[PDB]
RNA sequence: UUGACAUUGUGAAGUACUUAUUCAAUGAAGCGGAGCUGGACCACGUUCUAGCAUUCAAGGUCCCAUUCGGGGCUGAUCCGGGUU
RNA sequence: GCUUGUGACGGCCCGUGAAAAUCCACAGGAAGGAAUAGUUUUCAUGCCAGGUCGUACUGAUAACCGCAGCAGGUCUCCAAG
RNA sequence: GAUGGGGAAGCUCCGUUUCAAAGGCCUGAUUUUAUGCAGGCCACCAUCGAAAGGGAAUCCGGUUAAGAUUCCGGAACCUGG
């Protein structure tokens, strides 16, 4: 047979991500002296739309502590944030909706956004729009924060981890059907090229695993385990359980 | 005690660059001027349509090499006929000649310069 | 007075901005620079043989200064003399020097005082000279400075001197040196030979270290 | 608006070619304020 | 994918260390330890406001040899050069 | 009225619809500066110079591609009663 | 798509600011001659990529067998100095 549609993919020719009308990477700030030991104020300047990504994002202006200029930062915005407000990040920073502040300088119960995997990493978890994560432990003599993750899964991070106060905005945004191909089509038009499908069992045996037969149908499982190589990964892939 | 060094980022230091003094000479025998002016200008164009520009438009018309400018050409013109030029419009002919289009100052008569070179 | 005034700057978190501070300890040196640094580093972070770690003991300013200041008094015969000497000539009494040639007077018993640089960066070059010194009975000290041993022999570097003949009225300046130098080297040779150097922690985990013995 | 001459590029005030004047008595009334409230 | 050997060292008892190796960031800026000041082991210049913050810093003090200015310390505590 | 330009508005998106060269303004206050004298070439007038390469014509039921002076194919502006 | 580097027996492959000591414009100091020497500034770090994108500045009348917003007459404008 030939190559497959998804080991196609991995060479990046036709597939890769449409970036021009793109804002910029969303990232906290640079883990520095201002942000271990004190606060710093910034303040926000504007909330734009960002092309392929369903939340917004705002711009927050900060001095620069070394040298006379202004520093420019891009955001996730977090519900209730407004053009004019002031932002605190720090260890030192108040509990409100907005402020960035480490793991371990905020109580049981509190509700974070944007929240780094290691420290300075400049966030990686609960980003997509109306996602957030649960703190739900403390452990000052390891120096380590229990989180609950969008997922539902637990994971232990370290307390010098930072994370934004509130919830993503942009929230409910996938209750709403598209209800016709061509707003599918306008979505990953500016996402990537992996729009529209087209079934395995409508190919022929050259082009998919599914293919060929004289009716339309898998004719093995398909259910395929994690030992299998390229080529071979269509389907349910180590599944442990299917149905509804 | 060190050096106090206000910034982080460590540089390339200047250092001495010597002016080159070489113990023979690259070629030993200077070349002679490429572009002279018998070299600029090649010879005058004597079509028909060239000579009524020259009784009536005061211009005249030359050919010249393609590897001369419009200065070049002026400054040849002014040493070869002892002549001011006003302007100079330069094309390049289908068959890969140059022509030069030399119109002469109000002091001058084209039609007196033509003649003295031999051209009627 | 009534125009100057007084306004002191804040240089807290958040206020004015910073002033320029020494920052030689941030500084992002080249390449070449910090291999030399970490080199020097971990050398002595990893226990010494004792082979090798006997080489950190040298001898101290005050006999180096009497062991040179005898030592310079046989100074080579230089190029410039040596031709007025060639234009029927006294014995001559000079320093050896040169790592074959050495090592060949001191097989021989013929070397009565031995000086070993402690810096040779090939250090297979002069590891084995003490135990080859201490096996043939002839005294050596290992002294700092290669550098400094290629002074008194006209060249950049030496790596070793040596004497084998001294005039009469230093015979007894030699003598001295000798039994100072016995002491500090070859009569401690047994037991250095049973140490084990390096092992030394850095500062952040000697600090460490002592916090948690402490606690 | 490398031709034309200064007067027709500002305007005789603080701020003239870059804020209009509301803005900059925004600023002022701004400036004022809270530098009394820090000495409070 | 799994085991063995090499890379591959250091200490203890029935896991511990650092230097190899690996990951990440920063135009390698504030790390580690100590010492002041305060409070009860912690802190030690910034939170009503869409303003403003840059000229080795003003001031204090010590030098030049007075001229239009220049040079130290302090302001801004020391120690170790392990960028974190 | 037709064509076209433009202004203030309104509808639509889980679509909100380039970048850089380049030019200007402001904040700032380092320096430069007058009385028997100086400064502005962002006011007016006056002086000099502006190189190199392309430029004809067809643009199609005959000048392009289809073996050809082939009923095929080949992007666009102007538009009378 | 070079350089710094890392791959590959090798033709060459990766990568484009990357584990690099990566470069030059305001003038001061000198009246030996032309730029050595003194504070500071800036760290952006090749290059290629549009005759429909961005972009300093021209118009009318006349003129040829065949040229023109390009020549002639008249009237303007921009840039650099
Ligand atoms: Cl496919
Ligand atoms: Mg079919
Ligand atoms: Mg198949
Ligand atoms: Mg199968
Ligand atoms: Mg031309
Ligand atoms: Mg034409
Ligand atoms: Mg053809
Ligand atoms: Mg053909
Ligand atoms: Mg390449
Ligand atoms: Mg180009
Ligand atoms: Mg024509």
């Amino acid at each position: 047979g030939r190559v497959i549609r998804n080991q196609r993919k991995g060479a990046g020719s036709i597939f890769t991500s449409h970036t021009r009308l793109r804002q910029g990477a969303a990232k906290l700030r640079t883990l520095d002296y201002a942000e271990r030991h004190g606060y710093i104020r910034g303040i926000v300047k504007q909330i734009v739309h960002d092309s392929g990504r369903g939340a917004p994002l705002a711009k927050v202006v900060f001095r620069d502590p070394y040298k006379y200029r202004l520093r420019e930062e891009i955001f996730i915005a977090n519900e209730g944030v407004h053009t004019g407000q002031f932002i605190y990040a720090g260890k030192k920073a108040s509990l409100n909706v907005g402020n960035v502040l480490p793991l371990g300088s905020v109580p049981e119960g509190t509700i974070v956004s944007n929240v780094e995997e290691k420290p300075g990493d400049r966030g990686a978890l609960a980003r997509a729009s109306g996602n957030y994560v649960i703190i739900i432990g403390h452990n000052p003599d390891e120096n380590k924060t229990r989180v609950r993750l969008p997922s539902g899964a637990k994971k232990v991070i370290s307390s010098d981890a930072r994370g934004v106060i509130g919830v993503i905005a942009g929230g409910g945004r996938v209750d709403k059907p598209l209800l016709k191909a061509g707003r599918a089509f306008h979505k990953y038009r500016l996402k990537r090229n992996s729009w529209p499908k087209t079934r395995g069992v409508a190919m022929n045996p050259v082009d998919h695993p599914h293919g060929g037969g004289n009716h339309q149908h898998i004719g093995k499982a398909s259910t395929i385990s994690r030992g299998a190589v390229s080529g071979q990964k269509a389907g349910l892939i180590a599944a442990r359980r299917t149905g509804l | 005690a060190l050096k106090v060094r206000t910034s982080a980022t460590f540089r390339l230091p200047k250092t001495l660059k010597l002016a080159r003094a070489p113990k023979y000479a690259s070629k030993a025998v200077p070349h002679y001027n490429r572009l002279d002016s018998y070299k600029v200008i090649e010879q005058p164009i004597t079509s028909e349509t060239a000579m009524k520009k020259v009784e009536d438009g005061n211009i005249l018309v030359f050919q010249v090499s393609m590897k001369a400018n419009k200065y070049q050409i002026k400054k040849a013109v002014k040493e070869l006929y002892e002549v001011d030029v006003l302007k100079v419009n330069t094309l390049v002919r289908p068959n890969g000649t140059k022509k030069a289009y030399v119109r002469l100052t109000a002091d001058y008569d084209a039609l007196d310069i033509a003649n003295r070179i031999g051209y009627i | 007075n009534p125009l100057t005034h007084s306004t002191p700057k804040n240089f807290g978190i958040g206020q004015a901005v910073q002033p320029k501070r020494n920052l030689s300890r941030y500084v992002k040196w080249p390449e070449y620079v910090r291999v030399q640094r970490q080199k020097k580093i971990l050398s002595i972070r990893l226990k010494v043989p004792p082979t090798i770690a006997q080489f950190q003991y040298t001898l101290d300013r005050n006999t180096a200064a009497e062991t040179f200041k005898l030592f310079n008094k046989y100074r080579p015969e230089t190029a410039a003399e040596k031709k007025e000497r060639l234009t029927a000539s006294p014995k001559p009494y000079a320093v050896k020097y040169g790592l074959n040639h050495v090592v060949a007077l001191i097989e021989n018993k013929k070397a009565k005082l031995v000086l070993i640089a402690n810096d040779v960066d090939p250090i297979e070059l002069v590891v084995f000279l003490p135990a080859l010194c201490k096996k043939m009975g002839v005294p050596y000290a290992i002294v700092k400075g290669k550098a400094r041993l290629g002074t008194l022999v006209n060249q950049k570097t030496s790596a070793v001197a040596a004497l084998t003949e001294v005039r009469a009225e230093d015979e007894a300046a030699l003598a001295k040196l000798v039994s100072t130098i016995d002491a500090n080297f070859a009569d401690k040779y047994d037991e250095v030979k049973k140490h084990w150097g390096g092992g030394i922690l850095g500062n952040k985990a000697q600090a460490k270290m002592d916090k948690r013995a402490k606690n | 608006y490398a031709t034309v001459s200064k007067t027709h590029k500002t305007v005789s005030r603080a701020y003239g070619g870059s804020r209009c004047a509301n803005c900059v008595k925004e600023r002022i009334i701004r400036a004022f304020l809270i530098e009394e409230q820090k000495i409070v």
